[PDB]
């Protein structure tokens, strides 16, 4: 077709694979290192998953006994107390592609603080909360960690 | 941080912390999915795998290739967490990292 | 050499004769680059015993502020060659920090528009100086970075293009020209 | 004069002294005149002799000098990532260089997009403005400040 | 021997024709010399085929025999984490291996750039013990325990 | 005519010359047998110059001169596949690969191996469509709507 | 060829006609290995026609075995691939197994440091024995991670280390000492 010159080439062309080739040659077990930790993350992410996955339900259906039909009723006094909405903490990483970010939502609030007074269902029930915001957390820098190790995977060995 | 999933299982979220308020039978809850990210001003609002939890695509086709608070899927329903917990692993991790 | 080809007999029939050998790329000249040289492909000797003239006329150091800046020169193809093996995608913090200095280094630094008014020349205080104006950046820049500072409001600092423009000043104009700048510098980064 | 050389051959016998010989030279390229771009020339590294010398002051206008060195690296790094995009990925780079490749297309396209065109001296000049304005004062370190809002 | 290619191609006569009766290899590199470093000559790159039999015992440091292959595999080692820091960074690395690293630049920059210096055999066999003291005396799997849990 | 090339090269003359000459071209690829396949015959540039007339129908089955080509586009396009597989990961395809891909195992050790066995002009083709059950009708152009239905 | 290459002259030539092959890797024995002789790259056509001997006077089981094990390289040369990075992880557990036993096949068996007096010499019906004592205990070895044994226990039995030595075994207690350590095994292994 049509590609290059003839001579004087061999010589620049040559410091092809060098570069090409070298920088390529460790750049396999680069990756292979983040990817390799990583999965510590990553097995326990359903570490607590599953651990209060079961125990969720735990006070949720606890307390639908006296607060069962009276839940509606004890939720609107103590429901979105302390609500604040991304008081979480936010973390910046670097990740194939840019940077991501992540962050964990830890805060003093489902940490028995809706008041109200109310019966005995309510306190062991919303202390059940605990375990989907506190669990929940888990998951939002181990889980989201996976998807990063997925981009970076991938398009490294591509 | 508002998110919802199950009415019949959200009840507790609106109690403490965050407050959830979703349906049971309300599969698409596409309904309120997109309402929901219209401000999109809390963290990361997930739902159960009842609904939208498998195709992510929905928050994508949506948000448009924005970074805005991911996805994610539960069940609502437990029994057995030793099944689609090694599959999720797997599930991520083929399509990549470990083929075979 | 008529193919240009740098082995031709004429290439190498000078060769070990004489000295501080250079090269002539094609795009070079093309392109912004005067003069049209290569970077690493040309060498010097003769510099190590010429630093006797240049130290009492110049500075009795500086053979150390052109060396070290020359340390960057070849040294910056550090990243260079990783730069053709990837680009500014996995780039780090030290990362820009060379690529783009030795950049603009040839740009305005090297690039001497011989063709110019006074450009044309330029003497060892006028030479001496400019190989300082982008240095104390570096040396700001090295604290600004590393302290924390996002090499992003670095880019764009306006300083910077004052650095730029010190190529085009005469031998008159530029000591003074310079100074005011290098107060700038320290002021319109170690800020930010 | 005009000679022909086999495939893309810069080094041919031919082009080896004539290049010397001749003062400047003209370059054309088969990929636009393959694809579209009709007339379809460029001298990538075809840039005369004393063709800077010339223009610029006086006969022409006064914003010249300056002008076609300005175009010529300006486009240059443009280009320039018409590789390493077509490798690391799509989107892949920095915010500001994006600009860089994203106007490629765009001078080369146009540019040589001339056709039965009489092209005047002036006619010129100005798409070389319009072009330019995707990027204010800022990468042009050829032109002066004056010149370069100058036609802004 | 002593010679210089014609652009520092071993392809041509000048280095096939040595490199195939001489009983070593010892070039110089632009990189080395670039930073400074004087005498500038890399590592493995460099090498007496047969000086590796006459030291250690009784020639030169009878624990040569050893410190010999120990510096060379354990510096090489460290001229991993040189190029790889646009990758992570300095301290994204682990602390075992970025150790690895400031040998290096302590290795190239003060061991081999050595200039007009003049180290007697005895001064200069000191050096190698020195540098590696960096790694904890006990990381070090080239030499034997003995040796280096002596003069380290 | 049988024989090796140079190290295993076409680009030599000696296959070649061969090339226009001999009618045709058919090799091995040197992938078969080093992996298993025997006979280790590519298909790459196996296709003889008088294969044309005196096949396909009279001569032999009918539906050999149709499925002729069917194989050619299946398998090509089969390893084409596992190509990008590497270079993505085994899942980033369709049912658009998913069926192309099986088409390259099938045709490899399954069809093109066998060892001494001495399959006839029968027993070959009679299967050689066992391979085609999976591609429907459809995905597939080159044979007509009667034969692509004879022996599925 | 003193410049390591495997495309020239002298030696796609040489290729053009010999019999046997016997590649030695300059990595394999950069390690310190010997024999260092790599063998993805070795061959030797002879074997073919000296196979019929080779169980004719030798063994008739004998050819069998080596053509047998071989599968080493065969599941390895894929198997290392891919693994050689990953390693001892994603695996099920037999995918280890597989790379473990080229260990002491190529630690024990592969391995005749040549230097040594003990496996220096050596006749068929010697290494034979070697090779067999890792597959008798290999037949069962599989077979027992696959029935519920672990991985990483197996692995930590001192039965299996005197076969490394087998090969440094003195060519007429060989057979004597094949007798213990190959039953040995069958009693070894029986504890899980």
């Amino acid at each position: 077709s049509q590609v290059s010159p003839t001579r004087m080439n061999l010589l620049q062309r040559r410091g092809q694979l060098r570069l090409a080739q070298k920088g390529v040659d460790l750049l396999k077990k680069k990756r292979d290192a983040l990817v390799a930790e990583f999965f510590g993350l990553v097995r326990e992410a359903m570490e607590a998953r599953k651990a209060l996955d079961q125990a969720a339900k735990e006070a949720y259906a606890a307390l639908l006994l006296a607060q069962a039909f009276d839940g509606p009723e004890v939720v609107a006094g103590a429901a979105l107390g302390v609500p604040p909405l991304e008081g979480v903490e936010a973390e910046v990483e670097n990740v194939w592609g840019s940077k991501v970010p992540r962050l964990k939502a830890t805060f003093p609030d489902g940490a028995l603080l809706s008041p109200v007074g109310t019966p005995a269902y309510t306190l062991e029930a919303s202390r059940a909360f605990r375990r989907y915001a506190e669990a929940l957390i888990r998951v939002a820098n181990t889980e989201t960690r996976l998807k990063k190790i997925g981009e970076e995977i991938k398009k490294t060995t591509r | 941080m508002a998110v919802i999933a199950d009415p019949e299982t959200a009840q507790g979220f609106r109690l403490a912390g965050l407050e959830g308020y979703g349906a049971s039978s309300a599969e698409e809850a596409q309904s309120l999915l997109e309402t929901l990210v219209e401000r999109g001003g809390y963290a990361l609002v997930a739902v159960d795998e009842a609904l939208l939890p498998d195709p992510e695509r929905a928050v994508e086709r949506l948000m448009r290739g924005r970074d805005l608070p991911v996805l994610l899927p539960i069940a609502g329903l437990k029994e057995a967490f030793q099944g689609h917990d090694v599959e999720g692993y797997m599930r991520e991790l083929v399509r990549k990292t470990i083929g075979f | 050499p008529p193919g240009g080809d740098m082995s031709e007999p004429v290439t190498q029939s000078t060769l070990r004769i004489v000295g501080a050998f250079w090269r002539l790329d094609a795009s070079l000249a093309f392109r912004r680059h005067f003069p049209a040289i290569n970077w690493n492909g040309s060498y010097s000797l003769f510099t190590s015993a010429l630093d006797p003239w240049y130290r009492e006329n110049v500075a009795e150091d500086y053979p150390e502020l052109r060396d070290a800046i020359s340390e960057l020169l070849q040294r910056e193809a550090g990243l260079q060659e990783i730069v053709q093996l990837v680009g500014p995608d996995a780039l780090q913090d030290a990362e820009r920090l060379v690529i783009e200095v030795g950049r603009i280094i040839r740009e305005d630094f090297l690039q001497q528009n011989a063709y110019h008014e006074v450009d044309a020349y330029c003497s060892m205080k006028k030479a001496y100086g400019i190989m300082k104006m982008i240095l104390a950046f570096y040396k700001e820049a090295e604290a600004a970075i590393k302290r924390g500072v996002s090499i992003d409001e670095i880019l764009q600092l306006p300083v910077l293009e004052r650095i730029g423009r010190a190529r085009y000043v005469s031998e008159e104009e530029f000591p003074a020209y310079f100074e005011e700048a290098m107060k700038e510098i320290q002021g319109a980064f170690k800020a930010l | 004069p005009i000679l022909s050389m086999p495939d893309d051959d810069r080094t041919h016998p031919i082009p080896d002294l004539t290049g010397y010989i001749t003062e400047g030279q003209i370059q054309l390229s088969r990929e636009l005149h393959r694809k579209g771009i009709y007339p379809p020339i460029d001298p990538l590294p075809s840039l005369s002799r004393l063709m800077n010398n010339g223009v610029g002051k006086g006969k022409t206008r006064e914003d010249h000098k300056q002008v076609s060195d300005q175009l010529y690296s300006a486009y240059a790094n443009g280009v320039d990532i018409r590789k390493l995009v077509a490798i690391i990925g799509e989107d892949a780079l920095t915010e500001n260089d994006r600009r860089y490749l994203q106007f490629a297309d765009a001078f080369e396209r146009f540019f040589i997009n001339q056709g039965q065109q009489n092209r005047s001296i002036e006619e010129s000049l100005q798409i070389a403005w319009a072009l330019l304005s995707m990027l204010p004062q800022g990468e042009l370190k050829r032109i002066s400040k004056d010149h370069i809002g100058k036609y802004y």
